[PDB]
RNA sequence: AUAAGCAGCUCAAGCAAUAAGAAAGCGAGAGCGUACCUUUUGCAUAAUGGGUCACCAAGUUAAUUUUAGAUGCGAGCGAAU
RNA sequence: AGACAACACUGACUAGGAUAGCUGGUUUUCUGCGAAACCUAUAAUAGUAGGCAAUUUAAGUAACAUCUUAGUAGGUACAGA
RNA sequence: AUUUUAUCGGUGAGUAUGUAGACUCGGAAUGACAAAGAUGAAUCUUGAAUAAUCAGACAUAGAAUGAUAAGGUUGUAUGUCAAAAGGGAAACAGCCCAGAACAAGAGUUAAGGUUCCAAAAUUAUUAUUAAGUGAAAUAAAGAAAGUUUUUAUA
RNA sequence: CGAAAAUUUAACGGAUCUAAAUAAUAUACCGAAACCUUGUCCAUAUGUAACAUUAGUAAUAAUAUUAAUGUUAUUUGAUGGGGUAGCAGAACGUUGAGUGAAUCUUAGAUUUUUUUUUUAUAACUAAAUAUAGAUGAUAACUCAAGUGAGAAUGGU
RNA sequence: CAGUCGCGUAAGCGGGGCAUAGGAUCACAAGAUACAAAAAGGAAAGAUCUUGGAUUUUUGGAAAAGCUACGCUAGGGAUAACAGGCUAAUUUGCGCAAGAGUGUACAAAAUGAGUGCGCGGUUUGGCACCUCGGCUUGACUAAUCCUCAUGGAUGCAGAAACUAUGUAGGGUACGACUGUUCGUCGAUUAAAAAGUUACAUGAGCUGGGUUAAAUACGUCGUGAGACAGUAUGGUU
């Protein structure tokens, strides 16, 4: 193409340490919400199965916190910037094995 | 208790579902607080936009009077005196040194019920010929 | 008269009133800013049109058929005698 | 030689009588709301109509959106032989 | 006429290995339908009145097509642009933030950054690199007493 | 190292950097027309008070009240604010007309300028120049349109 | 629901077929209905219901063949030819890796099957963002024909040449044929190498090729005409 969307291969430094805090914040939204509701003897569907199928920041590897599964890339790794919204939308899973 | 809800980012390029579970929030702008019971109702209301909210635990439920004065800066002045002035409504306010405390208001169709000088009082103080200082005061 | 401005905008030294009072204007220097319209998925575009200024220059009228609002009369209305 | 018939000739000039699903143009301010480039039909495919539907403001709402809880339809990713 | 095979094809058996748009015994998430409750910014329906639009473009994911080429062509899902200014991407319709009524503020923040151009760290910790490699658009297979670490080993 | 292309270093934006590179971490700060605060403008609601106008209803020889409209303030410390095609509402201006046999004008109406102020497509203040008593100008309300032009290889 | 038929002891089933593939109006024709009947009585021509005949197959439904290079108007660049852009299948463009094999011997002096991993942007193409050659005069690249330095070479005795590494300062000419770039050939030369630049350069020149009106030939077409044909001529 000869339309130029000048999109680093990695991200910096600045990138990462706001990431690792993105996904800390989600955290403590959950953590809030599964102690509010545990106090009164209460359940979600929707938190027992975040905190089931979904690490913690602090649970993470590095490779999860700034890459994602593409199957058309060499190593079938991509970076996490690369996703639409990725500031905003949840992503800590890739599939077993990549 | 209740959940202390803040909408810390926008759905502007996110799907509309999204911003129905926004719409049933309440939050219709960045830094908008609102308050909803804990109940699941409304935990599952914020597990769709977790990524866009800032959630906290509240014993009490504030008041939309309360919670915007909790933002009021001082106003670091204070009006100790007030000159004379006109309200339309009410009519004509005095002078009132509110460093010694009497807002008096006057209101009338002659100028003698407004509290004020008119001409026939500066006839009588011209007419006092005879008043004088003291000869100590001079 | 050391400089690469769609000539405007933000910041602004200085000059400027023979005199008490009164600073419009021009502006060194710093920064931001790639005309307008048309037509297009998309135009600073090297796509269209214009040398400048002034004037002329484009949803109107009639008949007919409807709707809204307002208003006259009212199981009658209008017209005409 | 489609050559010539007085600027014009694969049919002159002049007066009277056109259309153009195409191109261009359509002039003051403020305020409120706010699309589509999809479907169907068409002698259609630069067009048009009906829908979806933008707008105006009345009459309704057991309206509409979202989440929660329980329930239902259907066989993709995956996995398997 | 005759028998024999660690040769070919065929049949039977295998809870053997692989293969998948027209295989699915197993089987998500998502999305769809409806009920109740709660919440919310009236966003819904109807009546009356009454338009524009009918080559869309790009990004991301996943396909058909092409040559696993195209800023290619054509569906699906989501968004932006179109009709959206502003900050970031050096410059930028479509990407990352964020939706401009007008001002003031060393105000609070997003993405993104903080030696100078240029607002903000020459801020702290542990390692690697010596090639200006790199530092905001990763050229491959491969070679090799470059270096570091780990794990075995003399 | 592999790694070669034709204007010029030539995809670190540049200077430059042995970190100001790379990897794994932590904190502060900067940072948008986003947000907050204080004010302003506009739009649309809710009640209340007051001012003005118009039209009614009562009182008055020894003023009050009702309704509509305009307006300011105030209550809920009300809500809302990009925009093409397009739809809608509210206004200004231009020309002529009615009220008009009206109003104003040498004590200066009108003067294509300049200037001043006012939330202001507009009017106003003042200044300079000239000099009209109506074939002059004009508020307000209303009526009617040959009514508003940087765009048509437009016309003069 | 009404009407009235069949089968069944009965309950009950039946308004064609296990399901999914057959077009209207108009006109015309055959039956019914008793609606209206242009003075009146009738009728005609109409209306309602049932029914029939359709590659109405451009199947929401026209009775329909071509040329224009003598061409014209309105438009589009919403779809082409040249150039630019994207791409790189292909190429008369290259490199690297591996090494069957050739080299009397011996893989790597030379040579290198079928392949793999790439570069580059010269050829023929794809997409559709966007509607020639010569002369004169250059600039640039380096993947080098000559000249300069140099490694390898059972296959470097010398000479000459082969291969390869540095290196683009300068040079790379003349003629015949062809409109030619290209190509073929003659004769010299140290050598008579390539490519990019709008396949550099026509507001610098040329106009032979392509090339509108004229004309002929062949072929095609019933014909007007046409042709990736040929020929002579044709305002730069
Ligand atoms: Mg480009
Ligand atoms: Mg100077
Ligand atoms: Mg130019
Ligand atoms: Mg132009
Ligand atoms: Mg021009
Ligand atoms: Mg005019
Ligand atoms: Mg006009
Ligand atoms: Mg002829
Ligand atoms: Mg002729
Ligand atoms: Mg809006
Ligand atoms: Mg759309
Ligand atoms: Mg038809
Ligand atoms: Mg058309
Ligand atoms: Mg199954
Ligand atoms: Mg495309
Ligand atoms: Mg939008
Ligand atoms: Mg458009
Ligand atoms: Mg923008
Ligand atoms: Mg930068
Ligand atoms: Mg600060
Ligand atoms: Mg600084
Ligand atoms: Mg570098
Ligand atoms: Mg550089
Ligand atoms: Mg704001
Ligand atoms: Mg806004
Ligand atoms: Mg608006
Ligand atoms: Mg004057
Ligand atoms: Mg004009
Ligand atoms: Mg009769
Ligand atoms: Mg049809
Ligand atoms: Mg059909
Ligand atoms: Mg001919
Ligand atoms: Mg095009
Ligand atoms: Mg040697
Ligand atoms: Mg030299
Ligand atoms: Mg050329
Ligand atoms: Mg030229
Ligand atoms: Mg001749």
């Amino acid at each position: 193409g000869g339309l130029l969307w000048k999109i680093p291969w990695r991200m910096s430094k600045f990138q990462k340490l706001r990431q690792r805090r993105r996904l800390r914040a989600v955290d403590n939204v959950v953590a809030t919400i599964e102690n509010a509701l545990a106090k009164k003897g209460e359940t979600v569907k929707a938190v027992e199965r975040w905190r089931a199928e979904m690490p913690t920041e602090a649970e993470m590897l590095p490779k999860d916190k700034y890459t994602i599964f593409d199957r058309k890339e060499k190593r079938y790794r991509k970076g996490i910037h690369k996703l639409p919204k990725w500031t905003r939308v949840s992503q800590r899973v890739n599939p077993p094995g990549y | 208790s209740f959940f202390r809800i803040t909408l810390h980012r926008s759905a502007i390029g996110l799907p509309k579902r999204t911003h129905g579970v926004l719409a049933a929030l309440g939050l219709r702008r960045r830094n908008q607080t609102v308050f909803h019971p804990v109940e699941p109702q409304f935990a599952g209301m914020l597990m769709k936009v977790k990524e866009l909210v800032r959630v906290e635990e509240v014993p009490h439920r504030l008041t939309k009077r309360e919670l915007k004065d909790e933002r009021k800066p001082d106003a670091g002045f204070v009006v100790e005196k007030q000159v004379r002035r006109f309200i339309p409504g009410v009519g004509v306010q005095d002078e009132v040194d509110f460093s010694k405390v009497g807002a008096v208001v006057r209101d009338g169709k002659r100028a003698g019920d407004l509290g004020v000088r008119t001409r026939s009082d500066w006839e009588v103080i011209g007419k006092m010929k005879s008043v004088l200082p003291k000869v100590k005061a001079l």
